[PDB]
């Protein structure tokens, strides 16, 4: 009907995919084993009797972290074959993902997401999830997007980057490996949303008040905006959103297409005693800057596009009233070419909590997605790492041993060169 | 008789349109099921300008809701009132409109607009002679602003000299959604000055506005914001469904209002409109009606009307009424309130007066008013979209899609001179 | 008919029109759940010049409150008479104008001063026609005397013609608290003699010698101060609601005992005034009563008027009484204390008899004089107003809301004036 395909490349996509598929599961109320005790047909689909099986595919070069899916408690919920392992990792290259080893296991890919897709027209879109900062889901995510750029054409493309922290790394070659995605995913993809590790290990220190976090509790928190983001197609609401309907909507120009995100409220077990979680006040800490999920504070910037996700339970009046507060505060900051900046989508089914997480169940929610040109800074910040490295040539020969030329250094940093003109060109 | 043929289009004209039918039924007396009760002629006597019969005895709409998206007409059918419908007369899409005019209108509103003239021709050329068509769209969206305004070119093409009225809502002045709004408006303001007879503008915000300051209601949800608008959309149509003392249609009030063709756009108006607090403590006179429709307060527009002039202004009243007080009020804002109309015309004000109130009242009153206030919404849109149309911005999504340059340059040289004709007369 | 809309300011004035509500409420037989009791036509026949049907029966005041702060307004509600008002008479204040004149009339009441109009228009424009406006506050205070004043100021602008009749409390000759009293008096007096029509004077310090005096009361509440101010303050109004052999109105006494535009300041006074012990001892009669009304002791200004003259002075009495004795007694006032009146004005007493007493007396009277032994008042807060501005004492908060000096300057010079010309006429 209208449904939309999840792909998962890398480590990082799958161990986001994992927490991404459980919170699925639960909300549509689908046991472990596939069956439950069909508007939510948008995400799964139709196996017999009366049994439902995702519409993704896990893709990685190592065994490791798809054998581990294998053996866990999903094991039925997956087809076997969504779950593509290859042999050895591409080890923090680039040129691996590509040239090397990234061939042998695309085609098998392609033919598992076009048996996926045939099954009818009204394909939404794509989702892509993924990390910039290692070899396969850097290197296969640009093969994978070149092909189906070049089948699927008119359809929508979103990405969600785990994008390198400024700070924290885990990681020396991955400046190397990000401005080389970042080349590669400009003319592939249509909405690139930016996530940052470090951004979320900072929410989760002062609003949940978790000291000690792990991957775990972050992916929860990735699973919540995603299911912000695609509830309008699963539930009915007031004022819905599709998936095509961001890139008419947030995306200004060809090239700008590089976005914030934010989710609010993030609040503990604990620290739900005493709040009214207020529609006024749940938009002023999406709003508020400290708490983006990209670390990337965007007073240095000036908003371009903005698109707000209210769950749960929201009359649309004070929506109204909340984000007219927003426009007057002056410490926000508009381009000047875009008078009427805001989309706003409510939808009826409050947000889902999963037991023994970390989040408390709430009542109303927003997700917002924003398109800045405060993201100038990101693409900086590596440009003055890639340039520190690529001077003299450090962990070239790894690259150009494996089956790319060098040269391709060259050109990607003069189209991520051309980036940064292009979004100090937008704002004045 | 006459029959009015009803399109819907949209997520905004679906479910305004759904609550218009519940009215409509309510006034008519029609169970959801399309049985009817409450034993009276008067009622019954004129529904076949809404109604068909169905052999069965029951009586389904003419209506024709179409849509891109299958969310919104399920939800329609759900709901209360959603069996009423013919399930040929839904028009599903399955691509859906992305808040793109380019795809509204040309790419994948062409390939559904076969489907639903079909249907369309099935119910006009069914009657003896139908009297016109009415459509609730909304113009800051995608499939609303492009596919229904496809429809009007189409339907204007077939049928020339039969009446076309549009309630169409606005983009809000204050805060507004849907980003390429004045794209999507002035793209369609220009498509519907050439091909619609009457255009009656309604904002969110202004209903917003009613509801917290007249109506005292403390959480307005869509339900309730569409039960204003289908009150007034029942009052336009009132002296076709029931009898009265003056009678007055839709073609009446067209040659009525507008002067001139290219100037055609009404603002919307109704009273009384009292909290559950204060129903008890007021008189329902005419003297309260015409105190209550001439507010700033009470208009269903975001235009101020007392910073333009009244062109000329028509009132559908409702109930059991006198008729000099009918008559002496009209004057009476006419004579006192003097700068706020225009001179060249006397006497600008229309009357009709209808026996039968809506349900729960003793006597009502709609207001449609052709005022040169709502030159400071044109204006709203054309400086927004002159700021974003300058730097190009998000205009690969309309130009890569089928359409020119040049018609935007078109769009706004019309509304600009939309504009010119309105300050003429100020 | 004749309607007179009732405007209430400040703490002072909102305890003191509690107590207006109350003695109008029973004179005229009114339940504080709304309905009527009492079974008599004469009550309910001129019942429009302070209530308003309901169309439930019940009758809400024509009522205009306002404050600053919600604290006195908590106090109305919940007392006794609190259920009677409209809420929507009720207009709020957050902040709280902290005895400042000039965040009481330019920077907090500037954004309250649009709700309070808008709803003493439509109280105002609501009837048929009007008569005038009354008015009760301080000037003691910031939120009776700034916001107070302000009103009496945006009211005239739209009704010129319409009587004002205000009660505004004094400060205290010996003792008084509000360290910013002659700030706030001579602030408000220079704009309170050019907008309003009469103003008659009530000190805190004179009803403080009434309750001892005359009252014997050994503790006197600011609950039973108020009751004796609202007795007088329904006596010059009694004479609407009631008829009379020799009827008078506010008008009847504007034209009759201002001379002069500029000097329209009043004393008041009550009689009769007896203890509790000595209701059952005093014997009721025309000429103790007169005897009682000239005595600087049944004033509730705290002056002298012996040490000046009565220009000209009037007497409203109630109770089916002669009217010989009357005017008689009138006649022999005039004679005896020649020199306490103005000899240029002959016979300068009015007489006015108003049929139905008020409960619980058989006769009474309500004194009204225009002195010029109000000179000492207005002497007293100019040299207190003259001191403090020598040396610029406490400007700053008024400089600091938007003021100039050249105000300051402004204010005593007007009311520096209006001491000479009383003086001029002595």
């Amino acid at each position: 009907m209208r449904e939309v395909i999840s792909i998962h490349v890398g480590q990082a996509g799958i161990q986001i995919g994992n927490a991404c598929w459980e919170l699925f599961c639960l909300e549509h109320g689908i046991q472990p084993d596939g069956q439950m005790p069909d508007a939510f047909n948008t995400f799964f689909s139709e196996t017999g009797a009366g049994k439902h099986v995702p519409r993704c595919v896990f893709l990685d070069l190592e065994p490791t972290v798809v054998d581990e899916v294998r053996t866990g408690t999903y094991r039925h919920l997956f087809h076997p074959e969504q779950l593509i392992s290859g042999k050895e990792d591409a080890a923090n290259n680039f040129a691996r993902g590509h040239y090397t080893i990234g061939k042998e296991i695309v085609d098998l890919s392609l033919d598992r997401i076009r048996k996926l897709a045939d099954n009818c027209t009204g394909l939404q879109g794509f989702l892509m999830f993924n990390a910039v900062g290692g070899g396969t889901g850097s290197g296969l995510g640009c093969l994978l997007l070149e092909r189906l750029s070049v089948d699927y054409g008119k359809k929508s493309k979103l990405n969600f980057c785990s994008w390198p922290s400024p700070q924290v790394s885990t990681a020396v070659v991955e400046p190397y490996n990000s401005v080389l995605s970042t080349h590669s995913l400009l003319e592939h993809t249509d909405v690139a949303v930016m996530l940052d590790n470090e951004a979320i290990y900072d929410i989760c220190r002062r609003n949940l008040d978790i000291e000690r976090p792990t991957y775990t509790n972050l992916n929860r928190l990735i699973a919540q905006v995603i299911s912000s983001l695609t509830a309008s197609l699963r539930f009915d609401g007031a004022l819905n959103v599709d998936v095509t309907e961001f890139q008419t909507n947030l995306v200004p120009y060809p090239r700008i297409h590089f976005m914030l995100s934010s989710y609010a409220p993030i609040i503990s077990a604990e620290k739900a005693y005493h709040e009214q979680l207020s529609v006024a006040e749940i938009t002023n800490s999406a709003f508020e800057p400290a708490s983006m999920m990209a670390k990337c504070d965007p007073r240095h910037g000036k908003y371009m596009a903005c698109c707000l996700m209210y769950r749960g339970d929201v009359v649309p009046k004070d929506v109204n009233a909340a984000v007219a507060t927003i426009k007057t505060k002056r410490t926000i900051q508009f381009v000047d070419w875009c008078p009427t900046g805001f989309k706003c989508g409510i939808n009826y089914q409050p947000p889902t909590v999963v037991p023994g997480g970390d989040l408390a169940k709430v009542m109303r929610a927003v997700c917002m997605i924003s398109n800045s040109t405060a993201i100038a800074e990101v693409f900086s910040r590596m440009d003055h790492k890639f340039d520190l490295m690529y001077a003299k040539r450090a962990f070239v020969h790894w690259y150009v041993g494996e089956g790319m030329e060098e040269g391709e250094f060259s050109e990607a940093r003069e189209d991520l060169a051309a980036l940064e003109k292009d979004y100090e060109e937008v704002g004045i | 008789m006459r029959e009015i043929v009803h399109v819907q289009g949209g997520q905004c004209g679906n479910q305004i349109g759904a609550k218009f039918w519940e009215v409509i039924s309510d006034e008519h007396g029609i169970d959801p099921t399309g049985t009817y009760c409450g034993d009276s002629d008067l009622q019954l006597e004129r529904i076949n300008v809404f109604y068909n019969e169905a052999t069965g005895g029951r009586f389904v709409p003419r209506a024709i809701l179409m849509d891109l998206e299958p969310g919104t007409m399920d939800s329609v059918r759900a709901g209360p009132f959603g069996q009423l419908f013919r399930p040929d007369n839904f028009v599903f899409g399955q691509t859906g409109a992305g808040n793109n005019w380019a795809k509204g209108h040309y790419t994948e509103g062409a390939e559904l607009i076969d489907s639903v003239l079909d249907v369309v021709r099935k119910e006009a050329e069914g009657c003896d002679c139908l009297q016109g068509f009415q459509i609730t769209h909304s113009l800051g969206g995608g499939t609303g602003s492009g596919m229904g305004t496809l429809l009007i070119s189409k339907v204007r093409e077939e049928y020339p000299d039969r009446i076309m009225e549009t309630f169409s809502v606005f983009p809000s002045p204050k805060v507004s959604d849907t980003v390429v709004e004045p794209y999507n408006a002035t793209l369609s303001v220009h498509q519907l000055v050439e091909n619609a007879d009457e255009v009656q503008v309604i904002d969110n915000e202004a209903l917003y506005d009613i509801c917290f300051r007249t109506l005292k209601l403390t959480t307005p949800t869509y339900g309730d914001l569409n039960h204003l608008v289908s009150a007034a959309m029942s009052g336009v149509t009132c002296c076709l469904r029931f009898p009265g003392q003056l009678n007055s249609d839709l073609r009446k009030l067209a040659v009525n209002l507008i002067p001139f063709p290219r100037l055609h756009f009404f603002l919307i108006g109704f009273a009384p409109l009292t909290s559950r607090g204060s129903q008890q403590y007021r008189a329902l006179s005419v003297p309260e009606l015409t105190q209550q429709m001439f507010d700033a307060k009470n208009m269903m527009c975001a235009s101020d009307p007392r910073h333009g002039r009244y062109l000329t202004a028509s009132a559908m009243f409702r109930g059991r009424m006198s008729t000099k007080e009918v008559d002496e009020q009209m004057l009476n804002v006419q004579n006192k309130n003097s700068s706020y109309f225009v001179e060249w015309i006397p006497n600008n004000m229309k009357s009709s007066v209808c026996d039968i109130p809506p349900k729960g009242l003793k006597m009502s009153v709609t207001f449609v008013g052709n005022s040169t206030a709502i030159q400071e919404m044109f204006k709203r849109v054309s400086d927004q979209f002159t700021a974003m149309f300058r730097r190009k911005a998000f205009l690969h999504w309309y130009t890569g899609e089928g359409m020119d340059e040049m018609e935007f340059t078109e769009a706004e040289s019309n509304m600009n001179d939309l504009v010119s004709e309105y300050q003429q007369y100020q």
